[PDB]
């Protein structure tokens, strides 16, 4: 009983440092991650150019391997060494059975080292929360997010940071059947969460794809603009 | 116990005779007067097997 | 009141109040009484229940072929004594090819007791051990505590309202002696039936005996060479 | 300095002109007042930072 | 001021720490007098005892420490204390004695029993042995020496020397007393040492509560007075 | 209220010493560089302007690092020093390991996390720190970087310290520049900014110092440069304020 | 009831932990030490208690190679500790390079002992300032460090009771060009500015630095100077 | 008072109260006195039966370290046991070492700055013993210490440890202890023992005597009691 | 106070323990029950979103090729004792070429239930349910975060496991049938749980001596759900 320390428990069975840790990501930027059938496509928004300095050491979607990626939420450092620890995991699991590496045992393993390390003596715990896309077995497109406490949780569409009840609350009345693919209608509904977002600036978008195959792919800010403008024409069409 | 415990227990003792109502006290009727001025009721029990 | 938290400070006084904060946790465990003849030591334990479908908690637990020990207070410490007690029998059954003496078994209890009271950083272990054994000399029947003093006697009882089965060993220390297994082991339970409240009866399920002999192994028994020893019984003077 | 400093600089000048059993205010006046209020902030071996 | 309370060993403000100058009166709690003198090229200490019981011994009551057979000691404070540093202190001249080929200097090992304290110091969290150390000794091409060593660590070395509960009145009578230029032909020591304690004390008393401590260039062996020496210099000095 | 250590979070979830080790950046020398191509500078302001030093080490933020690279730095000083040997020796191992000089990011990023592994772990005191960076590559030429005591570091092309600063990001936002690489422009707009940004009336040399870095052929010098072509570069900031009097 | 104790900064200030220190350090013996053209000269203030202690046991000039003085104002028993360890720092430079160690390599090498000094947590820093000086290639040199593990370069300073004024006096009265004597003159009177006036061959102790090396002056060569040197 | 928590911080007085509980924890235990004659140290413990749980001759707090040197703990029972094998582990070294009997000052003297370890650091308690050691050698004769919970350790010729410290030491000193042989010590024990508290606080107590001098040959043993029964027969002569 | 895993009560009793004893509740409510035919056992998922994909959640998970589990509270704590008996069985094996009995996993599991500490970490914060078959037919198991292990008949657990357990001992005798026992558990959980009971729901994990491969029911549970 308080807020120090993160050993003992709540009176009424809490632990507070664990509910509090996620306040940090759930201040945190947004990115949001579908699943296609075929091309797996995700983004983060705010992107917040600040007119005098690059912007191409601020990405926060990147790679552990050439069929996984990523995004996190909450504060940038433990991101940095989470993502850090976990190419080299995936380079040690590459240096054992020769498989690519699937995106569930990376997950176990990201959470897993965020557990025990909560679990640990005053170690402050990594608040941050990331999301982990990959498409291995026959190409069948997973993406799994997980938690400060460490819980590695399956899902189809995700969004996090700033909002995020309302951006997945658009996915809701978004997310049907027959999505994809469809590649098309993928694209487009990346656009549609892009233009649902919480401040939907047009140009602070940045959104990467794969295609289950290829690479990773950073778009254009000219296609993107063609996608809210034949956005607007299917709200223009819904009058 | 004290001196008021077990003048607690006395007349706890001669309710619960009136409780049948009949007679005088009975032995029974000391015994329940205990086990009512005994507890502090613990009953709690747990980890301990 | 400041200074009744931690095990290493002296009170004012210079009781440390975590050792008889130790005690009154043993005292909520379940009532147990050992006893001993000159040729026969019987602990005769008694069982508790979650709930009506739940099993019956197990108090009594195997140690040695002329080991065993009753247990009242934590859990994960009697299992972490039995483990210990198990090494200890073991290593010298391997380097001396002896059954150990008892006593210097129970030095050791009290040894591996004493660091977690003096120390910081562990608490002192919540333990209400009564041991029954067999060296050169007969039947022992020694008892624990927090604070690593441990008793020898020829009949005691721990746990919860024990002290009617203390009473009934006062009544009874002079009979103890010259009797054999069968009214022994029914002295017992006319010890534990005395540890309950009068308003229910001692069953079957919720009591275990545990006898070692002289020529005996010691052997743990449940309702079915207990319903033998539950017979031969009277009802309580109501 | 602060605001009201100045004013005790500028009157502590007139008690030094004073002092010299004069009513008019040198800038030596001033060279002492400035030290008197000096007292304020001194101290070094203490940059760090 | 405190303020802080001044539980562990850290800086109070305006600029001082208390846990050592409590320990100052730690050599106050002992309840003893004790006194060093050097003139010539001997070297007296002098201190009683404090005895009540019949039933009390009186050979294993000594404060007189022989550290090596040319170093003796003596001893104030806690009891407990003193002992301790005095195993150590026989123990580091043991380690010079292995180490270095010859007889340790006086010096040398109040430097290594000053630094002993001082680590005691520096580290925390153990309590920092409140008992003062006075030493004599002989030394080739510089005579006589005396020492004193601090619970504080600070060595220092003099000629009139004094420490204990009443060495305020000691020093005093010591500055009054060396100030003279007399020689002090071993006599005059033992004299001017019985009549300071008999001065701070007043007892003017029997040959069986003090102790005389004395090492003389003629035999640089350390040496312990008896019973019979000792009142032939107290009726010496009666007059 | 939740105070105490570093570690653990108080809750919002906001931090304490990040926060405080930020506000003990702002109380320091002001540092500043600038957008140049063929080229790259830094500024510093003295501290501690006494008399009676010596100004015998040359260098008082600047540290040439490996060959390439100088850092300024801002804070805790002595903390300074423990960093920058731990991050000569860094890149000297990464030398040895691979003999080629660093390419400067990676380089960033291992001093960032040296940083940040005080601030997860508990309980350490985090480098109260802020520093520069400087340098060359083979894969981006001239680069700029700003460290931070979370670990956080930012890719500048016009950088930025405390509360002596902000006023200074102001002026280099309100009189950016591109498309210019010569150096005399940018360190006339540093004496600029320095001129109006500390509080030296006239800007006198002795508070000042300026060092630069220049690819030569093949060598990458870097130029910690002496104190006559400041006093002229100090005569043509203000014959530049003759002219900016002009308008009267 | 903070800072307390050496994990965590202020609310918005610096180390209270290390300004404490130097409090205790700014309430120690006067000093002073000035750089001159071809020597440095250094010089204490020391005071007997009673007139029972001896002047020829403790010394606070003090070698740490024969070409390198250094002393303090403070604490004495931490002053032994890092001298002690300065010793053995400068024997290891010696085994390595088989060259004697420059001042600037002392200075860093024992700011970096005592900036670990002072990191978390359990430990106190010293209640010491020392000033280093040696005349190493030619040009001598003058280094003042502190408990928080900085250091600076001087052509003259104090350090102890009333070093502003003695630092006031050091700027009114000394300028960059004497030579010793000079200096010892200067620092002599700048001692005995803010020291009691009871001052005698054995009150003060004094080292110098020539380019012939350390030199540890005597009470004799002392008494021969300080016998009404002006 | 406050200011009594850790073992390690001082007094604004300059005194250390973790040892003065200590030390006065011991106060509270069973009564334990020591006295020595010309050839031999005898030992003796007033020691209670609880109510009636008890065995007579179960945890006696007469030790037995060495083959000529044995404790007389009171104080916490198990404390004294843990000092007792350190004891014996220290004169077990002795003997492996050089060969012969550890000589008691020597051993005095490394258990107390064991005890004055315990007492320095501020993880541990000081030790809430306090005891007597007893030896017989014939070329160093008898010597009798005592050891307090703070870790000063010199020798008497008697002593007592437990509430009636005083008051047994009332009447040590009126024995005349030097001319006497230890066989009479024996009962001189048990009336010492027996004097002081026959009813009045508790129940019942009962008589242990231990016994190491010239008449065992070097050995230290309990006596035989029950041989001679030298405390009822002259307990009941020493009510008068 | 209380503050701290060292420190007793002065009537009791951690006060550690106690806090994650009531870290169970929070959790979402199993029932398994004992039948010598085999042991049947159910959970329910609670599900938040329609994106959450139900077959992630893992609530049964697989032990050995005759034991199941369930749990209870914290999810990862529970991870790490699958994980370490999901070790310790294979070891069993291993040096003895036989399975494991559910009684001794469940010692194994207690063994470090508690074995906290921070110094010379915390407590765990979920309760388990083990079901198996060993020698003597079916085995049920119920231990806590105490480690204070012992055998039930029908054991309920988690939120609102007072009246489930009252309606249990309502229902249960020694002599149930399997399909009955089922249906039976399946009516207290959807009288404790708050949404429709449907195919995502809940999940039947069911062991049987002579059907000791795959214990679980994959959509023929939908045929289950619409006998009710």
């Amino acid at each position: 009983s308080y807020d120090r320390a993160i050993t003992v428990f709540s009176p009424d069975g809490h632990l507070f440092q664990v509910e509090y840790a996620q306040e940090a990501v759930k201040k945190g930027s947004t990115a949001v991650g579908v699943r296609g059938r075929d091309i797996v496509v995700l983004g983060v928004e705010k992107k917040s150019v600040a007119k005098l300095q690059d912007e191409r050491t601020v990405r926060k979607i990147c790679a552990l391997d050439d069929n996984v990626c990523m995004a996190f939420a909450g504060l940038t450092a433990d991101a940095r060494i989470v993502i850090n620890r976990a190419r080299v995991e995936c380079q040690s699991h590459r240096l054992t059975v020769e498989d690519p590496v699937t995106v569930e045992y990376i997950t176990r393993y990201i959470a897993s080292l965020k557990q025990r390390y909560t679990q640990s003596n005053g170690r402050r715990p990594f608040g941050i929360s990331a999301l982990i896309v990959g498409f291995d077995f026959d190409g069948t497109p997973r993406l799994y997010q997980t938690d400060p406490s460490g819980t590695y949780h399956a899902w189809k569409a995700n969004a996090i940071g700033r909002g995020a009840k309302s951006v997945r609350e658009f996915l809701e009345k978004n997310y049907t059947d027959e999505a994809i693919e469809t590649d098309d209608l993928t694209i487009k509904l990346v656009i549609k969460a892009l233009l649902e977002v919480v401040q939907s600036g047009g140009k602070n978008i940045e959104l990467a794809v794969m295609r289950r195959d290829q690479s990773l792919k950073i778009l254009n800010p000219e296609e993107i603009e063609k996608y809210v403008a034949e956005i607007e024409k299917e709200k223009e069409e819904n009058e | 116990f004290n001196g008021a415990q077990c003048k607690a227990v006395c007349v706890e003792a001669g309710m619960i005779a009136l409780r049948r109502g009949a007679t005088e006290l009975t032995h029974e009727d000391y015994m329940e007067g205990i086990l009512e001025v005994q507890a502090k009721k613990k009953a709690n029990l747990q980890y301990y097997a | 009141n400041q200074y009744d938290n931690d095990v290493t400070v002296w009170s004012p006084q210079g009781r440390i109040h975590q050792i008889e904060y130790a005690m009154e946790a043993v005292k909520q465990g379940s009532a147990t009484v050992g006893l001993k003849s000159k040729t026969h030591a019987v602990l005769v334990a008694l069982k508790r229940a979650q709930s009506e479908l739940a099993a019956h908690q197990k108090k009594i637990l195997h140690v040695d072929n002329h080991i065993g020990i009753s247990i009242a207070g934590l859990t994960a410490d009697a299992r972490l004594l039995c483990n210990f007690m198990r090494q200890e029998c073991l290593d010298s059954r391997f380097v001396f090819d002896r059954p150990l003496p008892v006593s210097r078994l129970v030095s050791l209890i009290g040894s591996k007791t004493q660091i977690p009271t003096q120390r910081y950083g562990r608490r002192p272990y919540g333990v209400g051990l009564l041991i029954a054994g067999y060296d050169d000399m007969g039947p022992h029947i020694f008892q624990t505590c927090p604070s690593a003093n441990y008793f020898d006697c020829r009949a005691m009882s721990i746990g919860a309202r024990s002290q009617s089965a203390r009473t009934y060993l006062e009544r009874h220390m002079s009979e103890f002696m010259e009797c054999n297994l069968n009214e022994l082991v029914k002295h017992g339970l006319r010890a534990l039936r005395e540890t309950l409240p009068a308003e229910q009866d001692l069953t079957t399920k919720n009591v275990s005996i545990g006898i070692v002999g002289k020529d005996l192994e010691f052997t743990i028994y449940d309702d079915d060479d207990v319903s033998p020893f539950l017979e031969g019984l009277e009802e309580r003077p109501q | 300095a602060s605001g009201a400093e100045v004013k005790g600089v500028c009157t502590e000048a007139g008690m030094y002109a004073l002092r010299e059993r004069r009513v008019h205010v040198t800038q030596e006046d001033f060279e002492m007042a400035v030290a008197k209020v000096m007292q304020k902030d001194s101290e070094k071996n203490m940059s760090i930072k | 001021s405190a303020g802080f309370d001044r539980h562990i060993t850290i800086f109070s403000p305006e600029g001082r720490l208390y846990q050592v100058e409590y320990a100052f009166k730690a050599i106050n709690q002992g309840g003893l007098t004790s006194v060093a003198v050097r003139g010539k090229d001997c070297a007296v200490i002098v201190t009683q005892k404090k005895v009540p019981d019949k039933l009390l011994d009186s050979s294993t009551v000594t404060h007189l420490f022989k550290i090596t057979e040319n170093i003796g000691c003596v001893m104030t404070g806690m009891t407990a204390d003193s002992r301790s540093q005095v195993q150590r202190a026989r123990y580091e001249a043991a380690n010079w004695k292995y180490k270095y080929g010859y007889e340790i200097p006086v010096d040398m090992l109040c430097k290594r029993i000053a630094d002993i304290s001082q680590v005691y110091t520096q580290n925390a969290e153990m309590r920092p042995l409140g008992c003062c150390m006075i030493l004599i000794g002989i030394d080739e091409e510089q005579g006589p020496q005396v020492y004193k060593c601090d619970p504080a660590g600070y060595y220092c070395g003099f000629k009139a020397t004094a420490a204990g509960v009443k060495q305020t009145e000691s020093t005093s009578f010591l500055e009054k007393k060396v100030k003279k230029k007399f020689d002090w032909t071993f006599e005059q020591t033992v004299e001017t040492a019985i009549t300071c304690l008999s001065t701070v004390l007043s007892i003017d008393f029997k040959p069986s509560e003090i102790e005389v401590g004395v090492v003389t260039v003629e035999n640089p062996k350390f040496r312990i007075l008896t019973e019979a020496e000792i009142d032939a210099h107290l009726v010496a000095l009666a007059e | 209220r939740y105070d105490s250590r570093t570690t653990i979070f108080s809750p919002e979830g906001r931090l304490y010493q990040v926060e405080y080790a930020m506000e003990a950046i702002g109380h320091a020398g002001t540092c500043l560089g600038i957008l140049a191509n063929d080229g790259v500078l830094l500024a510093a302001e003295r501290r501690n302007i006494h008399k009676l030093l010596d100004e015998v080490f040359f260098s008082e933020k600047i540290y040439k690092l490996n060959e390439d690279m100088a850092c300024s730095v801002a804070g805790i000083t002595s903390d300074a020093n423990v960093l920058t040997n731990e991050l000569r020796l860094i890149a000297q191992r990464y030398l040895l390991q691979y003999q080629e000089p660093i390419p400067c990011e990676q380089l960033v990023t291992a001093l960032c996390d040296i940083k940040q592994a005080y601030t997860q772990f508990g309980g350490k005191r985090p480098f109260g720190v802020s520093l520069l960076y400087i340098g060359w590559d083979k894969h981006y030429g001239f680069q700029l970087y700003q460290s931070d005591p979370s670990g956080n570091y930012g890719g500048w092309k016009a950088t930025c310290i405390g509360n002596n600063s902000a006023a200074a990001v102001s002026m280099l936002k309100q009189d950016y520049k591109e498309g210019e690489m010569t150096l005399k422009s940018a360190l006339a707009l540093a004496i600029k900014v320095l001129n109006k940004t500390m509080d030296v009336s006239k800007l006198s040399a002795e508070k000042v110092e300026i060092a630069t870095l220049t690819r030569e052929n093949g060598k990458t010098v870097i130029r910690v440069l002496k104190q006559k072509e400041v006093e002229q570069l100090i005569k043509k900031h203000e014959e530049e304020e003759a002219k900016a009097e002009r308008e009267k | 009831g903070y800072s307390f104790s050496l994990t965590t900064f202020s609310p918005s200030g610096k180390l209270v932990q290390i300004e404490y220190a130097l409090a205790a350090v700014a309430g120690g013996a006067p000093s002073v030490g000035i750089k001159a053209a071809n020597g440095v000269v250094l010089a204490t203030e020391k005071k007997q208690k009673s007139i029972l202690y001896d002047e020829r046991s403790v010394h606070k000039v003090e070698p740490i190679t024969k070409h390198i003085g250094l002393v303090y104002s403070g604490m004495g028993p931490d002053y032994r500790v890092l001298v002690h360890r300065a010793r053995k720092l400068a024997q290891q430079y010696y085994l390595v390079y088989q060259e004697p160690i420059p001042t600037a390599q002392l200075v860093q090498r024992v700011a970096s002992v005592m900036q670990e000094y002072t990191q978390s947590g359990g430990v106190r820093p010293f209640g010491v300032s020392l000033l280093i000086c040696g005349w190493n290639e030619g040009r001598p040199y003058l280094f003042q460090s502190d408990p928080s593990g900085a250091y600076f370069a001087w052509k003259a300073t104090a350090m102890g009771k009333n070093y502003v004024n003695g630092k006031t006096f050091l700027e009114k009265r000394y300028n960059e060009d004497l030579e010793l004597e000079d200096a010892i003159h200067t620092a002599i009177l700048t001692l005995k500015e803010s020291f009691e006036g009871q001052m005698t061959e054995d009150n003060i102790e004094v080292g110098i630095c020539n380019e012939a090396g350390f030199r540890r002056l005597t009470p004799t060569e002392v008494k021969d100077y300080l016998a009404a040197i002006a | 008072t406050g200011y009594d928590l850790s073992a390690s911080t001082f007094s604004p007085d300059g005194r250390v109260f973790q040892v003065e509980y200590a030390m006065k924890a011991v106060e509270n235990s069973s009564t334990a006195i020591g006295i020595r004659c010309k050839d031999g140290v005898v030992f003796g413990v007033e020691k209670l039966v609880l109510s009636k749980l008890y065995e007579e001759g179960s945890n006696k707090r007469l030790f037995n370290v060495d083959r000529h040197v044995g404790m007389a703990v009171a104080g916490l029972l198990a404390d004294a046991r843990s000092l007792a094998d350190i004891a014996r582990e220290e004169a077990s070294n002795f003997r492996s070492n050089f060969g012969y009997n550890i000589p008691l000052k020597h051993l005095a003297d490394r258990v107390a700055m064991y005890v004055h370890a315990y007492t320095l650091y501020s993880a541990v308690r000081p030790f809430g013993c306090s005891f007597m050691l007893g030896s017989y050698s014939v070329n160093d004769g008898a010597q009798l210490y005592m050891i307090d919970p703070s870790g000063v350790s010199y020798g008497y010729w008697g002593c007592a440890i437990g509430k009636a410290r005083q008051a047994a030491k009332t009447e040590i000193e009126k024995l005349q202890m030097k001319e006497m042989t230890c066989r009479d010590i024996v009962k001189e024990v048990a009336k010492i023992i027996y004097i002081v508290h026959d009813e009045v606080k508790d129940k019942a107590f009962e008589l242990e005597l231990s016994w190491v001098g010239e008449l065992t040959n070097g050995r230290h043993e309990i006596v035989p009691k029950d041989i001679r029964e030298e405390a009822e027969k002259y307990a009941k002569e020493s009510l008068k | 106070y209380d503050r701290g895993v060292n420190t007793f009560s002065p009537e009791g009793r951690l006060f550690q323990v106690e806090y994650a004893i009531e870290a169970i509740k929070l959790g979402s409510t199993a029932i398994g029950i004992q039948t010598s035919e085999g042991v049947c056992l159910a959970v329910e998922k609670r599900i938040t979103s329609p994106l959450m994909e139900p077959s992630s959640i893992e609530k049964i998970v697989e032990i050995d090729a005759h034991i199941g589990c369930a749990m209870s509270g914290l999810i990862a704590d529970a991870k790490t004792l699958i994980d370490k008996a999901r070790v310790e069985t294979q070891n069993h094996w291993f040096t003895y070429n036989e399975t494991m009995t559910v009684e001794s996993v469940t010692q194994a599991v207690s063994n470090l239930a508690l074995q906290f500490g921070e110094e010379d970490s915390r407590p765990f914060g979920v309760a388990l349910l083990f079901g198996g078959v060993d020698e003597k037919g079916p085995q049920l198991f119920h231990m806590d975060p105490s480690g204070t292990f012992v055998q039930c008949d029908a054991r309920a657990i988690g939120s609102a496991s007072e009246g489930a357990q009252s309606s249990l001992q309502e229902v249960y005798h020694k002599s149930m049938t399997l399909k009955e026992a089922i249906k039976s558990s399946l009516i207290i959980l959807k009288q404790v749980m708050e949404e429709k009971l449907n195919a995502t729901n809940i999940e039947l994990a069911t062991v049987q001596p002579g059907q000791n491969f795959h214990m679980f029911t994959k959509e023929e549970l939908e045929e289950v759900i619409k006998d009710i």
